[PDB]
């Protein structure tokens, strides 16, 4: 009984690893070959964010490309005006061990979570002008590594219990449940249209996941270390992801496998966030050791660096019109470069 | 010989090197920055410039022509200006030992908080302003030469040929309250507070030495550190400090040649602050060795 | 034990994998350099934006 | 347009709201010392945090001394696999570890802990974090080896090849039996700990009982200690 389904499963990796190599008759890189490339990216701080105590761990960028929203282990979850360096808020957390956090494309919401198991949804701008913990959408045995809003009232979430589940905000309860994760999950994104989301976990392994169906379409493994990052190219059929293996991965969903990958001899620490320009064309990561470096999403050569930050770059975003791209790090600043 | 002026220039080209390589590397490591123990290096670090680029100077010309050309007015500026930056250089060092002994052995779990900047200007105020009433405010109203203009007309000018000399002589009451205000209680407090920092890193040393006995499969860092530092000190200070007591009381009979040795010693102790307390600095030595790797 | 059922999910789920239909490599990179060729000129980090329209001047 | 500088007043004037009150708030933040509560299950932590006291992943607690506040983090109900949770605590001024001394031949919990401690200890995240390790249940492991059952010659064969150190203070009536195995197992963790060598972290061992009041003034000292011996390795004084 046991015995077989597990020489099945051998067959079946076997069947799976033989059709992506049939699929496999060049690299992105031989075609990319003739393509001009892009050159020396020239990029420097433009705006810092000054506020925060303690080290910050997650931001978000806002659909209006000017709210931004940041969260520190200090326990304050500040909202800035990027525009005017305004702290339009400053949630004060009943955990200060937060270690993700989100802001609703509508604006209307703000979700974080971290070691206390617990996503708590913010009402920005109720009609009393006070921000207060909307519900707690408590069940995860695991600290919360990321969320993402899929609207005012869903936001799925991932946890360090290997599961990722979609919540109804309203009722408070898991909508769906995302179990094939064997590792922890660490990093989130959702698709340009919502339909489909992309976790990677611990498990060097990255799902693509239904939201509506509840299951895992695809599993990537080209990583062989702790995924630590993960966001979905522009178009919503690639994504590209960020770990330990001091490397970044980009896959393709048709492709059922790795495209191309980016890497250095130069670089030997872990990846903690990876973003997409709004062509895609520039794939912008943040790494340990202090600088986030800039690669051609085509070629994968260095076009620009980015080293304004004391203390490991914990997050990266890029507005949504693609403006500008903000980072932060564990010094307690966000620099905004353009 | 005029070999003294490659030494002299030597030591002011070194001293200003040094307080010039501590302030930049401050400024630049933003890391540096937010730690207001740094504030009181800096500060050390421009008195120790300052001292270098209005006292040495002008002694060198002094002692390499041999005479003095700007005038008495202009001497007794030269003779404030020395006495409040030196002043102000030994009150810096002093409160960087008070502030290291605060930080070790009085308030290490609430130091941060404690060291409001409120503390640290008074601190530096203190440093930089009650060397003024003790340097300017006596000497420009001639306080100094009161009861001794007598013995200051004899010395000065050597008389069998035309040169003439800015001089700086100290009557007893000025003489023992500016040591003691400037010298004699700062090394006080610097000794006590030095021994107890020895006592606490003692008492940690020994501790450290048991659980490594303890843990192994088969102390005397901190007595070097401070030995060197207040040998330092000492070698630079104390000698001119014991003159300036002993001058008076035997009518002034010291040879100049000794007298510019001690001034001269302690002038070196400006040039060897940015090597003491930045180079036995864990976080100076890290900004020293990134500002060279350029 | 839960063995057996951990191995029927796993093997349920890689033969819904194995399913999918993939398209060529190539394929898949053409589509990628389409995107960006037809976006390239609205990105302001691939090509800065001047300063008068950058709203951070 | 005089509506945007309306707006402008409006979030300058926000701005310098927020402000007052981070500043507020950084005051307490700085004034605070926070730190990991880490061990076993089965082990006396659960005791020793009602004790100080007196299903969320992180258990926090508010206790002072002499006007010191300290913020304890117990990070239980939390998955074994720590490698990723466990840099959140990089810059805590200790790390609380509780060990069952007296578990040493129940599964091997005592080779557990050992293992656990040398992974933490040797983490790339926690290489300036310093260990404040309780040995609980002093008093079960008292109780166990005055009986005399105890077989803890051969559960850590290297006990039998081991002898108490000559600097030991044991309590008045203590018998030697029981000093002996309270430092083996001090000793054990010691190796672990003493094997860095470079300074940049200490272990600061404890024989502790569960209910044991004083463990509130041994993790305030042991506080205070690390920081003495951190500003101490500033200035090249150790
Ligand atoms: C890099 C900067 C931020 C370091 C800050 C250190 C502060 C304490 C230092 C830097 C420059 C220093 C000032 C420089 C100039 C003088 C003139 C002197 O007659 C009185 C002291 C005073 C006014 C110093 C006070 C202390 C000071 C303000
Ligand atoms: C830290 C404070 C105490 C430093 C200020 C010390 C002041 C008070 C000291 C320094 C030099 C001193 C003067 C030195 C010379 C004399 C001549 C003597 O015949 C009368 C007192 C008088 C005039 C002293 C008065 C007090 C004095 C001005
Ligand atoms: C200005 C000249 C005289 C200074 C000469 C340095 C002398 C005074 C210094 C050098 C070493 C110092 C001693 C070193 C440490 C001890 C041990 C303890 O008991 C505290 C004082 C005492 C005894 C110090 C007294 C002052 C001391 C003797
Ligand atoms: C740290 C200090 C105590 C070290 C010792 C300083 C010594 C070198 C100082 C203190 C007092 C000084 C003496 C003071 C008086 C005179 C008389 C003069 O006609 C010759 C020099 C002589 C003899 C000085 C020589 C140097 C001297 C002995
Ligand atoms: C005459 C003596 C004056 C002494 C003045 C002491 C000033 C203390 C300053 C404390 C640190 C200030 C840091 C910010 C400085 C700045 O605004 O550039
Ligand atoms: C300088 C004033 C404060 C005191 C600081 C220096 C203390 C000097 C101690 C001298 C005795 C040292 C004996 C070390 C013996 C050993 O190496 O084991
Ligand atoms: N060159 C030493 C100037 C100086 C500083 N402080 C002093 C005190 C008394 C004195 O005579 C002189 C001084």
């Amino acid at each position: 009984e046991l015995d077989q389904l597990r020489q099945e499963a051998e067959q079946l990796k076997n069947q799976i690893r033989d059709a992506r190599k049939a699929c496999a008759d060049a690299t992105l890189s031989q075609i990319t070959n003739n393509i001009d490339p892009v050159g020396r990216i020239q990029m420097r701080t433009r705006r810092t964010l000054r506020g925060h105590l303690a080290k910050i761990y997650a931001m978000h960028w806002g659909t209006d490309s000017r709210l931004l929203v940041s969260a520190s282990q200090d326990g304050k979850l500040i909202i800035w005006d990027s525009y005017t360096t305004n702290k339009v808020h400053a949630i004060p957390l009943r955990s200060s061990w937060v270690m993700t956090c989100a802001y609703a494309p509508s604006g209307n919401y703000v979700a974080c979570g971290g070691l206390d198991n617990i996503c708590s949804i913010y009402n920005l701008k109720t009609r009393e002008g006070n921000v207060r913990v909307s519900r707690e959408l408590a069940g995860h045995t695991g600290y919360l590594s990321c969320c993402r809003f899929l609207d005012d009232n869903q936001i799925v979430t991932s946890s360090g219990d290997t599961t990722c589940a979609l919540w109804d905000i309203e009722t408070g309860q898991q909508t769906t449940t995302f179990t094939g994760h064997t590792g922890d999950v660490m990093s989130l994104s959702l698709a340009p249209d919502t339909r489909l989301f992309v976790s990677g976990a611990c498990d060097a392994s990255a799902k693509l996941w239904d939201v509506r169906e509840g299951m895992c379409r695809q599993t990537f493994t080209g990583h062989e270390s702790d995924i630590n990052a993960i966001c979905f190219f522009p178009n919503g059929n690639a994504f590209a992801t960020g770990s330990d293996d001091a490397t970044c991965r980009l896959f393709d969903l048709r492709a059922d496998q790795e495209l191309m990958t980016y890497s250095h001899d130069n670089i030997i620490c872990g990846i903690t966030s990876v973003s997409f320009s709004k062509s895609g064309r520039l794939l912008l990561a943040g790494y340990d050791d202090f600088n986030c470096n800039v690669w051609d999403a085509l070629k994968a050569d260095r076009a620009g660096v980015l080293a304004g930050h004391d203390n490991r770059v914990s997050c990266l975003g890029v507005t949504d019109d693609g403006m500008a791209v903000a980072t932060g790090s564990w010094d307690s600043f966000l620099k905004i470069w353009n | 010989k005029v070999v003294l002026l490659t030494f002299l220039s030597t030591v002011i080209l070194m001293a200003i090197l040094g307080n010039l390589l501590v302030m930049v590397a401050v400024c630049w490591d933003r890391q540096l920055r937010k730690i207001k123990t740094n504030y009181f290096i800096v500060s050390l670090a421009f008195a120790d410039l300052l001292v270098s680029v209005l006292v040495m100077p002008f002694g060198a010309i002094e002692l390499v022509q041999d005479i003095w050309i700007y005038g008495e007015v202009f001497c007794l500026v030269r003779t404030s200006l020395d006495v409040l930056l030196t002043t102000a250089s030994i009150f810096h060092l002093c409160c960087i030992s008070l502030d290291r002994y605060y930080a070790i052995c009085c308030q290490p779990l609430v130091y941060r908080n404690k060291m409001t900047p409120l503390r640290i200007a008074l601190m530096l105020g203190g440093c930089w302003v009650i060397p003024t009433f003790i340097s300017f405010l006596p000497i420009m109203q001639g306080w100094n030469n009161i009861g001794i203009i007598d013995l200051i007309e004899k010395r000065k000018f050597n008389q069998n040929s035309n040169s003439t000399y800015c001089v700086f002589m100290v009557n007893k009451p000025y003489a023992i309250t500016c040591s003691v205000v400037a010298f004699y209680i700062p090394f006080l407090l610097m000794v006590l507070a030095y021994y107890r920092i020895y006592v606490t890193a003692k008492e940690h040393a020994h501790q450290i030495q048991m659980l490594q006995r303890a843990g192994a499969s088969s102390e005397t860092k901190a007595a070097k550190t401070l030995c060197i530092i207040m040998g330092c000190f000492c070698l630079c200070w104390a000698p001119f400090f014991v003159t300036n007591i002993v001058d008076p009381f035997i009518d002034y009979t010291v040879p100049g040649q000794v007298w510019t040795a001690f001034l001269w010693l302690g002038y070196i102790n400006s040039g060897l602050n940015p090597f003491l307390y930045a180079f036995l600095n864990k976080s100076f030595r890290r900004a020293f060795l990134i500002i060279l790797c350029c | 034990t839960a063995s057996i059922a951990q191995a029927r999910k796993l093997v349920e789920q890689l033969k819904m994998e194995a399913n999918i239909d993939r398209i060529k490599v190539s394929k898949a990179a053409a589509d990628l350099m389409a995107y960006c060729e037809a976006h390239a000129k609205e990105d302001p980090l691939l090509t800065p934006v001047p300063a008068s329209e950058n709203p951070f001047r | 347009t005089e509506d945007q500088r309306n707006e402008e007043k409006a979030q300058r004037e926000a701005n310098k709201k927020i402000e007052k009150q981070l500043q507020k708030d950084k005051q307490v933040y700085r004034a605070t010392h926070r730190l990991l509560l880490l061990g076993a299950g089965e082990s006396g932590k659960n005791t020793i945090v009602k004790q100080m006291r007196i299903t969320s992943g992180i258990f926090e607690t508010k206790f002072q001394v002499d006007k010191v506040n300290f913020h304890m983090f117990d990070v239980g109900a939390q998955r074994d696999e720590r490698r990723k949770w466990i840099q959140c605590f990089n810059d805590v001024t200790a790390i609380i570890f509780v060990v069952a001394s007296s578990s040493y031949n129940m599964t091997n919990r005592l080779q557990a802990a050992l293992k656990l401690f040398d992974s933490i200890w040797n983490n790339k995240w926690l290489r300036d974090t310093s260990v404040i390790l309780f040995l609980n249940k002093q008093d079960l492991l008292a109780e166990k080896v005055l009986a005399g059952k105890s077989k803890i010659e051969d559960y850590f064969p290297e006990f039998a090849r081991y002898t108490t150190p000559e600097d030991a203070t044991p309590e008045p009536g203590e018998d030697p039996r029981v000093t002996r195995a309270k430092y083996f197992i001090r000793d054990e963790f010691l190796r672990i700990s003493t094997a860095s060598g470079d300074g940049r972290h200490y272990c600061y061992p404890h024989f502790t009982c569960a209910v044991d009041t004083e463990n509130i003034r041994r993790v305030f000292n042991d506080c205070r200690d690390i920081i003495q011996r951190m500003h101490l390795r500033q200035y090249e004084l150790l």
